[PDB]
RNA sequence: CGGAGCCAGCGAGUCUAACCUUGGCCGAGAGGUCUUGGAAACUCCGUCGUGCUGGGGAUAGAGCAUUGUAAUUAUUGCUCUUCAACGAGGAAUUCCUAGUAAGCGCAAGUCAUCAGCUUGCGUUGAUUACGUCCCUGCCCUUUGUACACACCGCC
């Protein structure tokens, strides 16, 4: 089994139905406010449980690409925007929810600062992550 | 009405034609003898049957 | 293993497996009132209060 | 270059074509 | 544009 | 009596490939759901254009299929139905939208009315299309109409132009979409229930080449 | 050239079709002492037939056809170097 | 100040008369400079 | 104001109608930043 | 066959130097009046309607030219599956906001291309309804063309045309020189008993050469023959710089 | 050496047309016998289609993988056969342009092991192709031979 | 020392390069199983050069196909080319002709397009 | 229309001595107010009041005029010729929220915005007149009635000879356009009960 | 049926501009064109007059 | 709308103590600060909803910054309200036949033109003719010489 093996959805949504009822995540607080970019024209749909969606996505996000930072993190992340009659160019997405995502990842133990900067996969959580998506596939 | 089938056999050229209708001999199928010309307006092979409705009418030019 | 409850204006889907909501139905201008299956299973008919 | 690249004739043949818990210093007196 | 001027310059 | 063994043992590869695949492998059903097979025209005169002898996956073999005057008429009658679909201002070069939305419709005619989609769409096809036509006769400036007939190109090309440009004219802007409008579209043209556009106007035009023949 | 035909054909342009000289001056060999080993080994082609004796003339019309067979030892080395084998076509 | 390039041509009732009266003497010459059949 | 955004504004009693009112009208004390204005 | 594209195009480069060494020229002797050129008349990416009319007007202008569509044909592969049809010139457009302003001529079986400056155009599909053109294959006048450039440029540029036009052919089109600035017009024309009247018809336009290179259009590679010089400080003194 | 497929007409002895269109060399042509189309073939791995009358000139290419010899066509004017240089048979209809099948032919023939040799008698692709191949006038048997004696 | 085989494919500007050897049955696209190839649409556009020929030829190899370049459409039909020909490259040369010559006479049954592509660009009329 | 200078005049036949022979046609033809007048009655008659109708005005010059039932006509015929070229430059008026529209200019044919099936009659002086209450009940309730009422003051109604075949009126008697409609209106009442 | 009131104004003419409502913006709507094509007329003849 | 996924290709002259960047931190946001080095369209899963609609953002106010010395006619970005106009365009007219029309972004700025833009690059990708000289026209011919067989046989 891997991470790999299983798709976009049925791994990112059953790993953060994990880290909901597990709750050892300790969401910003300015939660119910914010909407994860400068484009966007509402908050998320879903505000109990979409910063656990983003952490299973992040964290998917980092095992299948070898060391990312929040400025890479952003750019993926953000994508058009309707900004007005004017032709379109592209925007940036929110750091302040990516570091907090970022630094709740590590203090739950799954990723940790690696040499060049950036933020890899631990060991404890290098055997978390597959094993939730080896369950998906049971 | 009944409808009848027939065979195309020979696409006339050089015929004086309206620019989008092609004269056609066309030869029916519950008898394989007496033939009829009529003006097909699509494009049109040899020998793929289309349908016709009116069975005695010969066709003409179209100026 | 799936049955279907009939609020007001929302019409939900719950699984025997799990028994928690899983779809809802929500495009009824009115108190939706009716809530049936087709004996194959595969379409919901609901008679709301609009007509 | 680039006009050799567009000339490259692409069937040139010779012989010459057949091919941590330690720190930064002491991996070169481990090679 | 032959047909018209030469039958206008003509006639 | 007889038998033909080939496989011995049971062919399970390391990767686990879904058992509606590996039940597809045995016969090719488009897109996993529909045979092939037991499709026949019930009409004759538009065999060898429509072209239903060939079980594709899904509907979206890329040859090139028109580079030549009449190998327009053998790309499969889907294909073409998802092609000319697929084109108007708002979308063009959106094709796989367009096959999903032909998934949809096709997949609603199914938990409607069983018969098969393909069946349905074909013997639509074949009512759809006209039969009698009318032309410009030129006569130095009046406005005379003359009667010809169509060939069978016409008659497809015609029935799924007019089979597509009728779910546009049904779900432009009210309360359903392109899928289901194409659904029931369809089906009512299938049936012959002279509501739908497409009978609408082949019951026009058959009408206007009797009156001026 | 009509009339000074006189001066320039000589051993230097005449043996200039060979085989082997062809063949450095399309880089196909490092010299002439392994390019007659090639083409005496039977790897090179010209045009669609093999072509074994190392005194054969490429013709003005046959220059650009003069390249290695399929199924053969350096084809396979070069394009193992290149890493381009596409072993569908033999090699 | 100075200036690097004379600018456009500008099309004048003037130069299109030369050009006229240049092109009418030319062809009352007959002295167009075409190819030939060679 | 604690209410599911889809039950609609048939729905939605006098509880519920006069905090949505107690929060449009004391707008500055419910951990509303300059956000609001 | 990249090695005989290269073996032949390096062969025409020998050629060019050694008749610039020992000065119809070299490229074009070969077909001098024997074929009839077929000419390739493209506009540059996504055109503009105003400057596919324009592009349709220089296909009527000068014959056995077709206007091939260009959307998303990639340069090389436009030029050499040119070379394998098999034609002879390829004329390029490229417009700025509906007026035309770039011409470029490939004379593309390893010949020159010439690139030309556009600058005032008049279109007669957005001035005169008057009918059709005359399409006869013309004949050609020319203005004072007397430099070495002068000739390289009107051998280039009339060996795009049919050859051998016929006495009665009515149609002329001229190409006059006031200060490097090929003016082109075309009329046609009947003999009074007075004289001769002419009727423009057709586009008006004047082109300035401002590269000539030895290669296809592709290459950017190409060894440049001639290209104007605008920043010495002798560039408004002389013609033909 | 000049790429091209010319034309004459012989009620008139002249040059018709400079028909062009590959990128390489022909080496064998055939005219039908129905529709009378053309089907060159050349060394660019590609045989080519050509309908040469009414007003049309339609080309058609047809894309085999190696490259290409020694082309001949059924009586019938509805497919045509061409060897290859990897030694291999193709049949291809020509209303369409989809394969029919592919007689494997470098197994069995048998080319002769020269005086000239350092190699071996059998693996050395000296004649394993068929550099000529005629149909038969029932539409059935292709004969078929090449520089070997087989 | 395990027998490889390796082949290429490409449509517009996708790049497919297929490492067939004598494995156990699984199917990799960059790393990941052939059950999940991207636009989720056309995953039968690349099953069916393992689903005309029946997956017994697949038990036995194992296929690691790198894919770079091209948009989404153009690297499936690079995949599918991918993986058809190297499946008869590597029954062309380790396992039998017959074998070989039968997978090309259904390949180039179902469609020629599944093996060799129209590589030639376009005509100037 | 026409921009004399100064601004726009209409075309009547009594608003000058000499505009129509000055741009080149006859002044005993020149007849808007039969237009105006048989417009106002058609919007003021009560099956346009019930919203069973769309009247589609249009002119020798090929144009295409769709008004809605919802129409206030300005009553007066001065306001009416100055709404007149305000819809025949700027295609398009508004009403007084200017959400919706109500006087648009349409494409050709009349045909194509016609509805799908419907009969297709003419005014006709010169035809045995069928009585228009039965002639109306004598079909069915699945295709429309249109009208090619013409607003000529004298010549002949060969206007719409490609799609119209009943060739029926209401007399034989000289009547004014506006009484024809009318009687074709009031016959639709009686037969569709209004 | 709901019956509204066209908007026109009288003396209709497309070459004048429309009926201002707002007297303290319709100097500026005329200034800001009047400006614009002024300026347009008065760049374009500087730079005849410098070629 | 809101999450989630994912693939390109042209291109390569820099401020290197204030330019561009990898990474850490601050703020919802823009942006700041500290250190290192010199891809949209598309696909999937959820929420409305046939309504000047939430499409739409022109205009006006409020607040946070970056820069233009010092706002002092608001330097541009962002946040919340204000929700005007606008509903696919007549008469006619123009262009277009396959990796084409068209949709989509990404680069560069190559002595002439082009920054409001110009040119390249890729991405997705169809319908309809592919015949006819009837209409509009344009052209050619009216000694067959061209050497067999055949056909025409005084413009």
């Amino acid at each position: 089994v891997s991470v790999r093996d299983v798709a976009a959805q049925d791994f990112i949504n059953a790993y953060a139905s994990f880290l909901q009822r597990q709750g050892k995540l300790e969401v910003p607080g300015y939660v119910d406010i914010v909407k994860t970019s400068s484009g966007n024209e509402m908050p998320p749909q879903d505000a109990e449980g979409w910063f656990y969606k983003r952490a299973a996505s992040v964290a998917r996000h980092i095992y299948m690409r070898k060391q990312v930072g929040v400025g890479k993190l952003n750019k993926l992340y953000g994508g058009a925007k309707s900004r007005g009659v004017r032709p379109y160019k592209h925007i940036d997405a929110s750091g302040s929810i990516n570091r907090k995502v970022l630094q709740a990842l590590e203090k739950i133990g799954i990723v940790e600062i690696s040499p060049k900067g950036g933020r890899r996969i631990s060991e404890n959580g290098q055997r978390d992550l597959d094993r939730i998506a080896a369950q998906t596939l049971e | 009405t009944p409808v009848t089938l027939a065979k195309v056999i020979k696409v006339l050229g050089r015929t004086g034609s309206r620019g989008g209708v092609t004269q056609v001999r066309v030869e029916f199928l519950e008898d394989t003898s007496r033939t009829i010309v009529r003006n097909v307006k699509g494009p049109v092979r040899e020998n793929d049957i289309l349908v016709l409705m009116e069975s005695e009418r010969e066709a003409r030019r179209l100026r | 293993h799936d049955f279907a409850v009939t609020s007001s204006t929302r019409v939900q889907i719950f699984s025997s497996r799990t028994r928690q909501v899983i779809k809802t139905f929500s495009r009824f201008k009115d108190v939706v009132y009716s809530a049936s299956f087709r004996s194959d299973g595969k379409l919901l008919c609901a008679g709301d209060a609009t007509g | 270059l680039r006009e050799k690249a567009k000339e490259r004739n692409p069937d040139e043949y010779y012989h010459a074509m057949h091919s941590e818990s330690l720190s930064m210093d002491q991996v070169k007196l481990l090679k | 544009q032959l047909k018209n001027l030469k039958a206008a310059l003509k006639a | 009596d007889f038998e033909v063994v080939e496989e011995f043992t049971p062919v399970v590869l390391a990767t686990p490939i879904p058992e509606e695949v590996q039940q597809a492998q045995t016969e090719i059903k488009l897109f996993n759901k529909w045979s092939f097979e037991e499709v026949e025209v019930k009409d004759a005169s538009l065999v060898d254009y429509v072209q239903v002898r060939q079980p594709i996956f899904v509907a979206h073999t890329a040859g090139r299929y028109a580079n030549k005057r009449f190998r327009k008429a053998q790309c499969p009658i889907i294909e073409r139905l998802t092609n000319s679909l697929m084109m108007n201002g708002r979308n063009n070069g959106k094709k796989l939208k367009a096959v999903r939305i032909i998934k949809h419709t096709l997949d609603i005619i199914n938990v409607l009315t069983d018969q098969n989609p393909i069946q349905v769409v074909v013997d639509a096809i074949t009512n759809t299309g006209p039969r009698e036509d009318t032309t410009r006769v030129g006569g130095g400036g009046a406005a005379r109409r003359q009667a010809v007939d169509v060939s069978p190109l016409r008659r497809v090309n015609q029935a799924i132009a007019l089979l597509t440009i009728g779910a546009r004219e049904a779900a432009f802007r009210n309360i359903k979409t392109i899928a289901e409008t194409l659904a029931e579209e369809l089906i009512n043209a299938a049936k012959g229930s002279s509501t739908s556009y497409a009978i609408k106007k082949k019951d026009e035009l058959e009408r206007v080449a009797k009156s001026n023949r | 050239k009509i009339s000074d035909l006189e001066n320039k054909v000589t051993v230097s342009a005449i043996c200039r079709r060979r085989l082997p000289v062809i063949m450095h001056r399309l880089k196909m060999a490092e010299t002439i002492q392994d390019a007659v080993k090639f083409i005496e080994q039977g790897h090179v082609r010209v045009g669609p037939n093999l072509i074994n004796d190392p005194a054969y003339l490429v013709t003005r019309n046959m220059e650009d056809y003069v390249t290695w067979v399929d199924n053969s030892k350096i084809k396979k080395t070069l394009l193992r170097y290149r890493n381009q084998i596409d072993d569908f076509d033999f090699s | 100040f100075d200036r690097t390039a004379k600018p456009v041509p500008v099309i004048t009732s003037e130069v299109t008369e030369s050009l006229e009266d240049m092109i009418r003497r030319r062809i009352q010459d007959s002295n167009f400079d075409d190819l030939q059949r060679r | 104001a604690d209410v599911d955004l889809h039950k609609r504004a048939g729905e939605l009693t006098q509880e519920e109608l006069e905090r949505i009112v107690q929060i449009m009208q004391n707008p500055t004390h419910y951990k509303i930043p300059a956000w609001f204005l | 066959m990249l090695r005989r594209q290269a073996r032949e195009r390096r062969e025409y480069l020998y050629r060019k130097a050694q008749e610039l060494q020992d000065s119809v020229d070299d490229e074009y002797a070969a077909t001098s009046g024997i074929m009839d050129p077929r000419i390739i008349v493209t506009t540059s990416r996504d055109p503009s309607t105003r400057l596919s009319q324009f592009a349709k007007e220089i296909k009527l202008l000068f014959p056995n030219a077709v206007r091939l569509n260009r959307g998303n044909y990639v340069m090389p592969n436009l030029v050499d599956a040119c070379k394998k049809s098999g034609t002879t010139d390829l004329v390029v457009l490229h417009e700025h906001r509906g007026v035309p302003t770039s011409l470029t001529i490939s004379h593309f079986p390893h010949g020159p291309t010439a690139q030309f400056s556009l600058h005032n155009v008049v279109m007669r599909h957005d001035i005169i309804n008057a009918g059709n053109q005359s399409e006869v294959n013309p004949h050609l006048i020319f203005d004072n063309f007397t430099t070495a450039l002068g000739k390289r440029v009107v051998c280039i540029l009339k060996h795009l045309f049919n050859a051998g036009p016929k006495k009665d052919s009515e149609r002329v089109i001229t190409f006059a020189n006031r200060g490097d600035f090929i003016s082109v017009r075309q009329h046609v024309y009947v003999r009074t008993r007075e004289g001769v009247e002419i009727a423009e018809v057709g586009p008006r336009f004047e082109m300035r050469l401002f590269e000539l290179r030895l290669g296809t259009l592709e290459n950017k590679d190409a060894d440049v023959e001639w290209q104007l010089r605008r920043f010495i400080r002798t560039a408004n003194k002389k013609d033909y710089l | 050496d000049n790429f091209d497929i010319h034309v004459w007409s012989v009620q008139t002895g002249q040059l018709l047309d400079a028909l062009s269109g590959h990128e390489g060399p022909v080496s064998c042509l055939s005219f039908s016998q129905e529709n009378s189309v053309l089907a060159s073939a050349s060394w660019d791995k590609t045989i080519r289609i050509w309908s040469i009358f009414g007003r049309s000139q339609q080309v058609e290419p047809i894309e085999v993988y190696s490259d290409v010899l020694a082309l001949s066509m059924r009586p019938d004017g509805k497919e045509v056969a061409v060897s290859t240089l990897k030694g291999q048979i193709s049949i291809f209809n020509i209303e369409d342009a989809k394969q029919v099948g592919n007689i494997d032919c470098r197994k069995d023939i048998i080319s002769g092991r020269f005086n000239q040799d350092r190699f071996t008698a059998k693996n050395s692709e000296r004649s394993k192709f068929f550099t000529t191949i005629h149909y038969s006038f029932d539409g059935m048997a292709i004969v078929a031979g090449g520089n070997n004696n087989s | 020392a395990v027998p490889s085989v390796q082949t290429f494919g490409k449509k517009k500007s996708a790049t497919a390069v297929a490492h067939v050897k004598a494995g156990k049955g699984l199917i990799k696209v960059n790393g990941s199983p052939i059950t999940l190839v991207e636009p989720e649409i056309l995953r039968f556009k690349v099953y069916e050069p393992l689903l005309l020929v029946g997956l017994d030829k697949f038990s036995n190899i194992d296929i690691r196909v790198r894919v770079t370049g091209g948009g989404h459409v153009s690297q499936v039909y690079a995949i599918r080319q991918a993986i058809a020909k190297g499946l008869v490259a590597y029954h062309q040369k380790y396992v039998d002709e017959q074998s070989k010559n039968e997978l090309k006479k259904a390949f180039t049954s179902y469609d020629r397009t599944l093996l060799i592509a129209d590589s030639r660009r376009p005509e100037p009329k | 229309t026409h921009k004399i200078s100064d601004k726009y005049v209409l075309l009547n036949c009594d608003d000058h001595q000499g505009l129509l022979k000055k741009m080149g046609r006859d002044i005993s033809e020149a007849r808007p107010d039969i237009t105006h007048q048989c417009l106002l009655t058609l919007l003021d008659s009560p099956i346009n009041k019930a919203g069973k109708l769309q009247v589609y005005i249009q002119t020798s010059r090929g144009i295409l005029i769709e008004v809605n039932p919802t129409v206030r006509i300005p009553r007066t015929f001065k306001r009416f010729s100055g709404l007149m070229v305000q819809l025949l430059h700027k295609l398009s008026i508004r009403s007084v929220n200017s959400e919706e529209k109500l006087l648009k200019v349409i494409k050709n044919p009349i045909t194509d915005h016609l509805p799908t099936k419907c009969r297709k009659v003419t005014l006709s002086f010169d035809a045995p007149v069928i009585r228009v209450q039965d002639y109306i009940e004598k079909l069915d309730d699945d295709e429309s009635i249109c009208v090619f009422v013409g607003a000529m003051a004298r010549g002949k109604d060969n206007f719409a000879d490609e799609y119209v075949d009943e060739k029926v009126g209401l007399s034989n008697y000289p009547l004014s356009a506006s009484v024809a409609c009318s009687k074709f209106c009031h016959g639709a009442e009686d037969a569709w009960n209004i | 049926i709901p019956t509204h009131a066209p908007k026109y104004e009288e003396n209709f003419n497309p070459d004048k501009k429309s009926y201002d409502p707002d007297r303290t913006r319709s100097e500026i709507n005329k200034m800001k064109a009047q400006l614009k094509k002024e300026r347009k007329f008065t760049m374009k003849e500087i730079r005849k007059d410098a070629k």
